[PDB]
């Protein structure tokens, strides 16, 4: 229960070797503008802007590409693929280089790098070159920004009111309902219906669900614009393929939180994917070890990406061999590699502390490309908005 | 890809705004109205108002002050509508001519810029040395008040600021200078501004911010010899000369937000004061008169003259009489009565003026004989609240009031009466329960029934089924809902084989600590024998936010649930099918076997029930993420949606396309700058009934505009497309705004020109030009296209 | 202390390689 850890630790990618060589400047390209960017061919994830994301190239020409981008613009393309097998895909994310190494141990060129994702698009066009790395046509896709919802109707005389300022926060939501949505008598609907779109109100009931998995402040970790907070959000969602691509298609950050809102509460339990029907755990033993939150990409010595769920119990999984801590994500603790004790496929790895004094004593770290999120009673799949 | 028309049948009443000063002559006083697109311009008579002129902008007013810089024998007015077009105007009459001429224009919106939260903000120099404007956050825009300055050439002061709450050009002062509150982390403060028109900057201001009231909202600038500045919050109004300080927390004003003010006594001594619930008081500056230093003010003061109707903007004419622009209810002269008991009050009426608005809902009926339509609309809010009759004589408008807000409304022929849904506002008692504050139709109906349940000074919404008469408008019956139940949805219809005739409504449970509604009800009302009575009830896991009558049958949409029940012959709803749908169902439309689903973010969707499979299938939809305020099905492959920025919008369906995904997408066909707020869509027409339009859908705004929108064919169209056009070359527009730019369809994000819809206002106005300039338009045929215009005009 | 075949996607350590080929083809 207690996190006698250091929760800044994973995110700093540790496990990556000495300090990478770190970048400051960023860059962005304009809304709906045409831009050509290159594609690297072993990565397959499917990144949500503001997402880190690490690499550990080891192919000459996936270190050539890299090479070639630090040098320009350090953006590359991450293909949200519909159908992996035949490389298919209709959108993804353009990922910034923000750190790197190049290493040439025994006598092998890798290069390890850190990326975050930017701006998400639509795929125009595919093609790969005579040199075999391919290369993107791509059409930003724009973020839409609607303004209040009370501000078609808004009186003139209560706009000096739209400016809000130890006592009862169930007395101040009423307060501020009351004042953001006085307009709503000049309409067919009524105040409460109009907090169900409005980010705040839709960003606290979300802080609500976080603060359950973290015991960490709004303040600091949490971002302020609804679009950043959305994606934040959206990042350590432990959601299937399918449901993460309808909601990163999503452009308005008021339905993506509606969205994650709704799966918070439906998708209550986590079974295998291959099973279908074996829980691995529930949203109650969901919890942060990391700042960024409960979920975050992690890459291997073998450069393999796994988006890493910590929780504090799990059920029907398998231990295979000893703990080792090679290569751990979480410093200070052994993993050892955890099976569906039905379908015998990999769910992820259970982590136990190397010192007496650690706490938790021990937890488990999921792979989202395992695990399939589940509404119990009598009720299949639907996202509202 | 449609071909629609959408004309004016009721121009907008509410008040936005109201100024005085001498505008049409340097001796007359006159009073300036803004009604939205409108201006009433009046000459304040001993007797009242006295009518002068009328014009129409291709704009929303959003700031409106009259000025009158060096030289000029007479004041100019400073327009600025919601699409950022400036203009000064003035008002010029040669014998018969009246000519609201354009002095100066042009457009200030700024490529980038985040649009303020607290709106725009347009003030005036007090020695007209230039204009400010506060429309994006971080920037004060500066259009120096020059004659070499037609264009209206515009710069800006970058404002660390960022949060202005209000601003106010200060007297006095050598150096024109703002005096403004601005919010940041730390809380409310006030700040000044000295305004370098040669360095185009900021200067450090006369005097400091300090952390004034968390609640400070309103800046009134106080005129010499006093000078400086009056902040009003919500418990406090206080004074701020610098080293003068003065301040008040009068307990009268606590009851409601002060949200309006007006300069009585051109020296500043007294104050006229709005609040939230239509309270009126007078704020006086007690000037006190010392042996050397005879300019010192002892106090501040406030004082309750009276009740008006809910103010949005308030102005002193002269001999007592102000004018009350009102948005919610009623404008109003009244008379500030010299020092009279009265009873308590001082305010005395002397007249009320017409204002439909917030039309929140209407309905169309025969009533007397047929085959002239009347409207009955749900008009007002709060006390303010009551149904209005309108009919073709000008309109004819009968006014019901009811003192409590109508929110949903049905006419029941059989009964001959209608159905309103209504609330009304009961403030929690210390003691124990709840008081209403006035006596309303709800509380003063002949008959009366309560919800039998199935399951401080804080304010209470408590919902009602009122049952009004025909042909008298008398409250027969008020059913009051149950404790937290919100009436949301309202229809009159026969179901299955029953023959008699229901009140049918759909409820939602609202308790503050559940963000989603888990709980509502579908009532089912008979009212016969002059008598209410409970027929049936069902309990539903959710909101009932809309209900249609479907075939004999009742479609009603619990959440993102659209269920769809039947009436069995042991007089109970069941339930036959359900869909489940991938947004919460607000909107509910049909036209025989389809239905037309929508939410608060455009997102449009259309279902078709399957007789032979005894379901739902879904037929067509299109998201684009917007606001949207209402839905309407013009025919079966056209839809009309009323979205963000007064935008009204039609989507169409084409079942013979190629492929499946072509015949389950929506092509948005039109787009059209409104300029109004539509709240309710509404099939009928109000003339009398082989014609050039097909179908009248009517529909009522928030400022009480009703308009109506019919469809055309191509060749109509095409015809009345290029007459616009050539209408705009010969017209001449107030301010000089572009129709083509007005009529844009507009969001923040995007502007593109109208499409699919003839502005039926512009084309009706080819009736009023004269004979040379008709000639001038039909130069490709003159008498031939005023029969063609006749012909439209005789629709509304 | 045998284990000499390990499957570069998990790090799952196998005795025999008939034992990691069965595992890694389990994987996607
Ligand atoms: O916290 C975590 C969770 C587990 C995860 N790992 C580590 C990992 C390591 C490997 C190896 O092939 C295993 C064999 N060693 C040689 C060797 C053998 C014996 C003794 C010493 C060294 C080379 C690397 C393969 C996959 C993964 C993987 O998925 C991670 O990176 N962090
Ligand atoms: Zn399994
Ligand atoms: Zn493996």
């Amino acid at each position: 229960n207690i996190i006698n850890f250091d929760t800044s630790l994973p995110t700093s990618h540790t496990y990556l070797g000495a300090d990478m060589e770190e970048f400051h400047g960023r860059t962005l390209h304009d809304d709906d503008s045409c831009q050509v960017i290159p594609v690297l061919p072993q990565v397959m994830m499917i990144l949500i802007p503001g997402q880190t994301l690490p690499l550990q190239l080891f192919h000459p020409q996936e270190v050539s590409m890299v090479r070639n981008l630090i040098q320009k613009d350090r953006t590359f393309a991450v293909l949200a693929y519909s159908n992996v097998q035949e490389r298919e895909a209709q959108f993804g994310t353009t990922a910034e280089i923000y750190a790197y190494r190049e290493e040439q141990d025994f006598g092998i060129e890798i290069v390890k790098v850190k990326a975050i994702g930017r701006q998400r698009f639509k795929v125009l066009e595919l093609r790969t070159q005579s040199d075999g790395i391919q290369q993107a046509k791509v059409q930003i896709l724009p973020e839409c920004v609607l303004p209040s919802t009370m501000s078609a109707v808004q009186l003139e005389s209560l706009n000096k009111c739209q400016i809000f300022p130890d006592q009862c926060s169930y007395k101040w939501w009423q307060k501020y309902q009351k004042r953001k949505f006085h307009c709503a008598n000049l309409t067919s609907w009524p105040r409460w219906l109009y907090s169900l779109y409005d980010a705040e109100t839709l960003m606290d009931r979300i802080k609500k669900q976080l603060r359950e998995w973290d015991e960490n402040l709004k303040d600091d970790s949490l971002p302020s614009n609804p679009i950043d907070f959305s994606y934040r959000v959206a990042a350590c969602l432990p959601i299937d393929d399918v449901l993460r691509i309808q909601l990163l298609k999503i452009g308005s950050a008021i339905q993506r939180l509606r969205c994650e809102l709704d799966i918070m509460n439906k998708c209550t339990s986590l079974c295998c994917k291959q099973c279908q029907e074996t829980e691995i755990t529930t949203k109650n033993e969901i919890f942060s070890l990391s700042l960024c939150g409960p979920m975050a990409a992690y890459v291997n010595p073998h450069g393999y990406v796994h988006e890493t769920l910590t929780v504090y119990k799990a059920c029907n999984l398998n231990l295979i061999g000893r703990p080792s801590t090679e290569h751990s994500w979480f410093p200070g603790y052994a993993w050892t590699v955890a099976q569906c004790k039905i379908c015998a496929s990999h769910i992820g790895w259970k982590f136990t502390a190397t010192k007496k004094d650690m706490s938790p004593q021990k937890f488990w770290g999921l792979t989202r490309s395992a695990l399939l999120p589940t509404i119990p009673d009598t009720e299949d799949e639907i996202s509202p908005d | 890809m449609s071909y629609n028309y959408v004309v004016t049948a009721q121009k907008p009443t509410a008040v936005n705004g109201c100024v005085t000063g001498h505008f049409t002559s340097a001796e007359d006083l006159n009073l300036l109205i803004a009604k939205n697109t409108r201006l009433e311009i009046y000459v304040v008579t001993a007797e009242g108002l006295r009518p002068v002129k009328e014009v129409g902008m291709y704009g929303k007013i959003a700031v409106m002050e009259l000025f009158r810089p060096k030289g000029e024998s007479k004041d100019l007015l400073f327009i600025l509508t919601a699409k950022y077009n400036a203009c000064i105007l003035e008002y010029k009459q040669s014998g018969e001519s009246i000519d609201i001429i354009t002095r100066a224009h042009g457009n200030v919106q700024d490529r980038i810029g985040r649009p303020s939260e607290t709106g725009i903000i347009g003030i005036i120099d007090p020695e007209c040395r230039m204009i400010g404007l506060r429309l994006y956050d971080g920037l004060f825009k500066v259009i120096p008040l020059d004659r070499d300055n037609k264009e209206l050439k515009a710069f800006n002061i970058r404002l660390e600021e960022l949060h202005v709450i209000d601003v106010k050009f200060l007297y006095g002062c050598q150096a024109p200078t703002i005096c403004f509150v601005y919010q940041d982390p730390q809380g409310r403060h006030v700040k000044t501004y000295e305004v370098s028109l040669r360095e185009k900057e900021f200067n450090k201001g006369p005097w400091k911010q300090e952390n004034v009231e968390a609640e400070a909202s309103m800046v009134i600038a106080v005129p010499e010899p006093f000078g400086g500045a009056i902040i009003i919050g919500q418990e406090s109004i206080t004074y701020h000369n610098g080293d003068k300080y003065l301040a008040i927390a009068p307990p009268i004003i606590k009851q409601s937000t002060i949200v309006c003010h007006n300069r009585v006594d051109p020296n500043g001594s007294r104050y006229l004061l709005g609040d939230m619930e239509g309270r009126l008081f007078m704020l006086l500056l007690e000037k006190e008169e010392q042996m050397d230093g005879t300019v010192t003010l002892k106090d501040l003061r406030v004082e309750l003259l009276g009740e008006t109707s809910i103010a949005e903007c308030l102005t002193y004419l002269d001999n007592g009489v102000v004018f009350v622009g009102s948005r919610l209810g009623d404008s109003q002269l009244v008379k500030l009565n010299v020092d009279s008991n009265e009873q308590g009050s001082y305010v005395v009426a002397m007249e009320t003026f017409t204002n439909l608005g917030p039309i929140v809902d209407m309905c169309v009926v025969d009533l007397e004989r047929q085959g002239q339509g009347q409207l009955v609309t749900c008009s007002g809010a709060f006390k303010e609240g009551s149904l209005r009759i309108i009919r073709n004589g000008k309109l004819h408008i009968r006014t019901v009031p009811l003192y409590e807000s109508p929110r949903k409304i049905c006419y029941q022929e059989v009964s001959q009466c209608f159905g309103v849904l209504s609330s009304r506002i009961e403030v929690q008692d210390t003691s124990g329960g709840t008081t209403a504050l006035r006596p309303s139709a709800s509380t003063q109906a002949l008959s009366s029934s309560v919800s039998s349940s199935k399951l401080f000074g804080e304010e209470v919404e408590v919902h009602n089924l009122l049952i009004i008469d025909q042909h008298t408008f008398e409250v027969l019956h008020a059913h009051q809902f149950l404790q937290n139940e919100y009436a949301l949805s309202l229809v009159s219809c026969k179901l299955g084989k029953d023959p008699n005739t229901y009140f049918i409504v759909g409820t939602a449970m609202v308790y503050p600590e559940e963000a989603e509604p888990k709980q509502g009800r579908i009532v089912v009302f008979q009212y016969s024998d002059g008598k209410l009575q409970t027929v049936a009830e069902k309990e539903v896991k959710g909101a009932v936010y809309s209900m249609v009558e479907f075939n004999g049958k009742l479609l009603a949409s619990i959440n993102s649930t659209v269920r769809l029940y039947e009436w069995t012959t042991e007089k109970e709803l069941r339930t036959e099918c359900n869909h489940y749908n991938n947004i919460m169902a607000l909107y509910l439309k049909t036209k025989g076997d389809f239905i037309l689903v929508g939410d608060l973010m455009r997102s449009v969707l259309l279902l078709a029930y399957k007789p032979m499979e005894g379901n739902f299938e879904e037929i067509a939809r299109d998201f684009n993420p917007n606001w949207m305020s209402a839905v309407e099905i013009l025919d079966d492959d056209n839809f009309l949606g009323a979205e963000n920025a007064f935008n009204l919008f039609v989507c169409q369906k084409d079942s013979a396309a190629t492929t499946d995904e072509e015949r389950q997408h929506l092509q948005e066909v039109g787009l059209f700058h409104l300029g109004e707020f539509v709240n309710v869509f509404c099939h009928g027409s109000l003339v009398m009934q082989s014609t050039p339009t097909q179908g009248s859908v009517l529909f009522g705004t928030v400022n009480g505009m009703i308009g109506l929108v019919t469809s055309l064919s191509e060749s109509w169209y095409n015809l009345l497309l290029d007459m616009q056009n050539r209408l705009n070359k010969v017209i001449k527009s107030v301010g000089k705004i572009e129709h083509s730019f007005w009529r844009s369809f507009h969001t923040e994000r995007k502007t593109e020109p109208a499409t699919g819809f003839i502005d039926g206002d512009l084309i009706e106005s080819f009736l009023d030009i004269s004979r040379p300039k008709m000639q001038e338009v039909v130069a490709n045929t003159a008498d031939d296209l005023i029969k063609v215009v006749e012909e439209l005009t005789r629709i509304h | 202390g045998e284990r000499p075949f390990h499957c570069n996607q998990c790090g799952a350590s196998f005795t025999q390689k008939g034992n990691l080929l069965r595992h890694i083809k389990l994987h996607s």
